[PDB]
């Protein structure tokens, strides 16, 4: 009872500058009035809505609304706040779900923040940067061994609909728990997820999936669903990048994900056409390239004079009927540092996740990769490269052995869902395959062997894994041990 | 200030009630009962302090009992 | 409340000028001096005390200077438990010649979507008795379902089969909304629902309500019927605790009708002639058909693809609002396989081992892999011929061709013009029948014995007769 | 609870008299592996 | 867990209804005569407030 | 100047006296007296592009307690 009395217990009025509305329709308002108004400045309406001014013309100002427009009507009053649009920032936002402007929608309560930051800022130049040198681990076997990713990089995920793009990011987010539940702060990573254009129930299921694995304690979710106004979907990614930049400048590392960048361009096209600007190709605005180029340039690796922080990005794109030579995808292909391709034909042939290893690339050259993994992955590259060039015809000395090894190697890369692996276990499981210990078993039974052998190795040989983790490389004694373990378990495992 | 003090006075008037809202509401009790029933159905039926304790035997006991043993 | 004057009439767009008391957006207005009621809806505020509206009926006979009166609220329709067994229209007037509808309360068409904290995340399965759907892309309870297909491929036969199989045994209510379709089909549906017993004319035991606006109406009406159905669907979910089934026929006409007025409103067309606001106004309508912490709604929608094109902007933005997809193909229908469901292009959200079980999932993945492999040999067979293949390829070709036949099925609603008898298969029999074919136990039977039958036992008997 | 089991060599275990006992050993492999997996899955100490 | 959840739900419902009652009775209590007398007091107060604001060029 | 009820002419000339004080450098102010009873009570003043709102709009402020 007294709580509400104290809430109402805690009123000043002052002059303000004002314009009057001339017209209103379809979310665009024409305002007569305001004289000393800056470009890209936030204004406020009578009822409580908010807007931003983009067109400054001799006789009127064009204002876009951040919400519904059924309450604005001709003759109303508009005031100017005096500040360019900005969002709250800090580390009190961890574990919360907020909208595009930093308002809680999860029902917990107000957010106690002390800092604000603009959404449109410039990327770091040439001096404050340094090379990329540290690894970013995901838990996917086919990614950590053939398409490695460093800290400070940009990587593209591109494919058709219903191929598996979201689950890669969901698995990547979960894997980071084993580092955040530790001691040293030089190997922790924070995560940010941004949803653009999706429906609410999918986001609810995603949040429930995250909270049952104890991962919400270090994640931030920013959502602008399909029922929101176009300006909010247009503004959402920058509002999340500005939240990510806070960690980068204080010696910490962070990760950000933009889901369906293709759905921001449609909102930009809708917003621009209603402002009476001429169209272009497919009625897109004339500068859709500059919309993403200034966004994907803000991820960088800072040197020691500025702290040593970093920020990583993973955009997502969708293509129509597997057409990679369209308008929008070609723009974003030429900006990033690499891409991962997903296909339906591989999806229906039992290859899940459906990664096309013949086209996926990573322009880092394995500069940031553990020493142990290189020894067993550099040799798997050659095996698969030589397998692909022969084993597709729609002798025994060379050909039969080649595809006998290749069919075994393909089966090793398949993996389940919501279960990433540590690095050393992947090293062991690949070490078993590459050396030829499994060239006798029928390929149909490889997965059961993988599962049983992993469980046995985890339980009975916990001391061996620590050696590989601590040393970072294999040794003669370790190599001696592994052969005996593998041969004995293979002999005993025949069921 | 004037509106604030008026609302404070009315909040104190609300506090003057012996118990419950001034307007009990013909449907407030019905809505509360419906919500409680939905919560009970979703969470399952539970008694005040019932603590059952029943222990089963060993399931699928595997032995060496065989003709060749 | 206030009076205006008509200033311009062009097609289905009318402009009014108010001396005082400018009405707000989305209010309804009434025209004075007509035999039949005519209602207008406010859309824009132009300036100089003028508004631009959209009509809900024909606009022939209007003269500049005529009087228009204000109402003060959006369109309101009668809603309640007495709409069961009746037929309404866009603005809630009875068209079944049985008198007025006496309900206690009314409701407005336009509202807002449920918030984020009211969502439910439970998932179950729904059994339909059709082999392809249950085996490959099963449905769910309280989810959204869409049926894609061209013209003449069979969407409405499937909708009527689903009605016949599911609606009758349901314990809750049902709502059918028809947008932009044939009138004679509505008459047929009304008469057969009278005959079955769902609609009762002498008591209060009906369990369906009907709302219609067909393809003989001006575009203003066809852009607003689906919300009229949505309102009566939502009343049974919120005020009462009930499970509701909602059937919508050709929701594509909701989008097409909106682009016939975009040009008259003074906008720049975006792409293939569509209006710039195509995704936002679809998202506004779709987000209201959901399941909350007060009830459940199950949706079945039929969608149309122009000129057999799946990349058209209209059907390409509906994929993101569904939980299960069923795509129909003309090429399959040419070969005589009914229903013509494409097995390599249909998905569902609950196809995972931890919901449907391991065995079902393994069988589905095996049949999909076998189907995919046979598609990659078409170029060689089409030119060089069957003789160039090895033995294993011939075996895979024979097994895939046998599997394709067994996916067809006879429907009960098609018995009149096909000379067959309807069938209904349980789930276990389908799983076991596909396991047996995958295991090769029936390699000694002709491929023509697996055509238009139910359970697997009927294949051996038809093969035995066809010796 | 705490366990005290004896390590075995399955290579020599297969050498013991297998006549008319192959099925028993095949079942024993499954039981011995699966029970160990289940035991390792859950902590021996009582929950919190 | 069950009992705690039920009690919390009851608390939330009561808070919401009390807020609604207070606001509605504020609107109801405000009467035309109250408005006249309060508007006279406000004429004095707001004239002084305008003097205060105008004192700051 | 906008008000819910018609203010007295003596209060009107007092208001003119203080409004000229705000006007400072300029000419004779043009006063439009408007009586809108929609507001519960208060006073709304516009002077060029300046704008001060002192009316029953504070109910929204008191309603915001429910949010926080
Ligand atoms: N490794 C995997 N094993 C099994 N199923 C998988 C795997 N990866 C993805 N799937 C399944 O693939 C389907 C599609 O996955 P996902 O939701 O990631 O697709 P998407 O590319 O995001 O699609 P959309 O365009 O609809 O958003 C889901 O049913 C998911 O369970
Ligand atoms: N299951 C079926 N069995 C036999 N014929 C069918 C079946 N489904 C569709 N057809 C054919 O399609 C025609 C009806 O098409 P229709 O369902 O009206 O297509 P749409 O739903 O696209 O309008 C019928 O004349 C019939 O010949
Ligand atoms: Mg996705
Ligand atoms: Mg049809």
């Amino acid at each position: 009872s007294s709580i509400l009395e104290e809430r109402i217990l805690g009123t000043s009025v002052d002059l303000e500058e004002t314009g009057r509305v001339l017209s209103i329709g379809d979310g665009i308002a024409r305002v007569h009035g305001l004289r000393n108004v800056q470009a890209e400045e936030m204004v406020e309406f009578s009822s409580g809505l908010k807007g931003m001014s983009l067109n400054l013309e001799p006789d009127n100002v064009g204002v876009v609304v951040f919400g519904n427009d059924k309450l604005i009507k001709e003759g109303d009053i508009v005031k100017r706040t005096g500040a360019i649009v900005d969002v709250p920032v800090g580390e009190e936002l961890l574990g919360r779900v907020v909208d595009a402007l930093g308002n809680a929608i999860d029902g917990k309560g107000p957010i106690g923040s002390k800092t604000r930051r603009r959404v449109g800022l410039k990327a770091p130049g040439i001096i404050p940067r340094i090379s990329v040198r540290e690894p970013m681990q995901t838990g996917i076997k086919a990614v950590d061994s053939l398409v490695p990713i460093g800290r400070g990089q940009r990587e593209l995920i591109i494919g058709d609909r219903q191929t598996g793009k979201t689950s890669i990011a969901i698995d990547t987010i979960i894997n980071q728990k084993r580092f955040n539940d530790g001691t040293d702060e030089k190997k922790k990573l924070y995560c940010i997820y941004v949803a653009i254009g999706q429906k609410r129930s999918t986001v609810a299921q995603l949040v429930k999936r995250l909270t049952d694995a104890d991962a919400m304690k270090y994640t931030i979710v920013v959502s602008a669903t399909a029922s929101d106004a176009a300006p909010l979907q247009y503004l959402a990614p920058y509002s999340g990048c500005s939240m990510g930049e806070y960690f980068r400048d204080n010696g910490k590392h962070a990760l950000i994900i933009y889901d369906d960048l293709s759905k921001q361009a449609v909102a930009y096209r809708q917003m621009s056409l209603l402002l009476r600007r001429p169209p272009g190709r497919e009625a897109y605005p004339g500068d859709v390239f500059y919309l993403h180029s200034r966004l994907l340039e803000r991820a960088a690796k800072m040197n020691d004079a500025f702290g040593g922080g970093s920020l990583t990005a993973l955009p997502v794109i969708e293509t129509q009927a597997g057409d990679v030579s369209a308008y929008i995808p070609t723009n974003v292909i030429s900006i990033t540092d690499g891409q991962i391709f997903l296909e339906t034909e591989l999806f229906y042939k039992g290859i899940r996740p459906a990664i096309n290893v013949g086209l996926s690339v990573s322009r880092v050259g394995s500069a940031a990769q553990t020493r142990a993994m290189k020894q067993v992955a550099g040799t798997m590259k050659l095996e698969l490269a030589q397998y692909r060039e022969v084993a597709a015809f729609a002798l025994d000395a060379a050909t039969q052995q080649l595809l006998s090894r290749g069919v075994r190697l393909t089966e090793l890369l398949k993996q389940g869902q919501y279960a990433p692996m540590a690095i050393e276990e992947q090293v062991a499981v690949i070490y078993a395959g590459v050396r030829g210990y499994l060239d006798k078993l029928e390929p149909s039974k490889i997965t059961k062997f993988e599962n049983a052998f992993l469980s046995h190795v985890i339980s009975q040989h916990q001391a061996l894994l620590g050696k590989i983790r601590a040393d970072g490389k294999i040794s003669e004694e370790t190599d001696a041990k592994l052969k005996e373990i593998v041969t004995n378990f293979l002999a005993g495992f025949e069921a | 200030q004037k509106l604030f003090v008026d609302k404070i006075r009315e909040y104190r008037t609300k506090r003057q009630t012996s118990g419950g809202p001034v307007d009990a509401g013909p449907e407030y009790q019905q809505d509360l009962d419906r919500e409680l029933f939905k919560l009970k159905q979703m969470y399952g039926k539970a008694d005040m302090n019932t603590f059952p304790n029943f222990t089963f035997e060993d399931p699928k006991f595997e032995a060496v009992e065989k003709p060749q043993s | 409340a206030a009076t205006g004057r008509i200033v311009a009439v062009i097609g289905a767009v009318v402009d009014v000028q108010f001396d005082e008391g400018l009405p707000p957006i989305l209010n309804a207005l009434e025209v004075q001096g007509r035999e039949t009621r005519l209602v207008l809806e406010v859309a824009q505020h132009l300036g100089e005390s003028t508004v631009r509206t959209i009509a809900m009926d024909g606009t022939e006979g209007l003269v500049r200077g005529q009087k228009v009166l204000d109402s003060g609220a959006p369109i309101k329709i009668p809603v309640g438990p007495e709409t069961l067994g009746r037929i309404m229209n866009v603005i809630g007037e009875p068209i079944d010649e049985r008198g007025p509808i006496k309900t206690k309360q009314f409701a407005a068409i336009h509202a807002e979507a449920p918030e984020f904290m009211e969502m439910s995340v439970e998932q179950e399965i729904l059994v339909t008795g059709i082999k392809v759907v249950d085996l490959l892309a099963p449905y769910a309870k309280g989810g959204k379902i869409g049926l894609f297909g061209g013209a003449g491929v069979g969407k409405t036969v499937l909708i009527m089969e689903l009605i016949n199989n599911v609606a009758k045994a349901h314990g809750g209510y049902s709502v059918f909304a028809g947008v932009g379709e044939r009138t004679r089909e509505g008459n047929d549906l009304y008469h057969e629902m009278i005959e079955s017993g769902v609609i009762n004319l002498k008591d209060a035991t009906s369990k369906v309500a009907l709302v219609y606006g067909q393809m003989n109406e001006p575009p203003g009406a066809r852009a607003r019927v689906a919300l009229t159905g949505l309102t009566v669907a939502e009343y049974f979910r919120d005020q009462e605790g009930q499970d509701v089934l909602l059937f919508i026929d050709n929701i594509f006409r909701f989008t097409q009708a909106g682009s016939e007025v975009s040009a008259l409103l003074g906008r720049i067309p975006s792409a293939v002639g569509y209006q710039p606001t195509l995704a936002t106004d679809m998202g506004t309508m779709q987000e209201r058909i959901t399941t909350t912490k007060k009830g459940s709604i199950t949706s079945v929608q039929a969608i149309y693809v122009p000129a057999d094109d799946l990349t058209d902007p209209a059907p390409a933005t509906t994929f993101a609002h569904l939980d299960a997809t069923t795509v129909l193909s003309r090429a399959i229908a040419e070969l005589g396989i009914y229903p013509a469901v494409d097995p390599l292009d249909s998905t569902s959200r609950i196809m995972d081992p931890n919901i449907v079980g391991s065995e079902h999932y393994d069988v589905a993945r095996g049949v999909q892999k076998i189907l995919q492999d046979y598609k990659s040999l078409q170029d060689i067979i089409a030119i060089l011929g069957m003789d160039e293949l090895s033995e294993e390829d011939k075996l895979t070709v024979s097994r895939a061709r046998k599997i394709q036949r067994f996916l067809s099925q006879p429907f009960q609603v098609a018995e009149v013009f096909t000379g067959h008898l309807g069938k209904l298969v349980p789930l276990k029999e389908t799983i076991k029948g596909f396991q047996q074919i995958l295991a090769g136990e029936y390699d000694h039977l002709p491929e023509q014995a697996f055509y238009m039958v139910g359970p697997i036992e009927e294949a051996v008997a038809k093969a035995d007769k066809l010796a | 609870r705490k366990l005290a089991l004896k390590a075995i060599d399955w290579v020599a275990f297969g050498e013991i008299i297998p006549r008319n006992q192959k099925a028993i050993a095949n079942s024993l492999k499954s039981w011995n592996e699966t029970l160990s997996t289940r035991l390792a899955a859950l902590p021996e100490k009582p929950p919190a | 867990d069950y009992h705690i959840s039920v009690q919390n739900m009851m608390r939330q419902k009561e808070q919401e209804h009390m807020i609604r009652w207070v606001e509605k009775h504020v609107v109801q209590s405000i009467s035309a005569q109250q408005e006249k007398e309060t508007i006279a007091k406000c004429i004095a107060d707001l004239k002084l407030l305008a003097k205060k604001a105008q004192a700051q060029p | 100047v906008t008000t819910a009820s018609p203010l007295d002419e003596a209060t009107l000339t007092e208001l003119k006296t203080v409004l000229k004080s705000f006007l400072s450098k300029g000419q004779i102010l043009k006063l439009e007296v408007k009586v809108d009873p929609s507001i519960m009570g208060g006073m709304i003043v516009r002077i060029g592009e300046k704008y001060v709102d002192m009316s029953a709009k504070t109910k929204i402020q008191k309603l915001s307690r429910a949010m926080r």
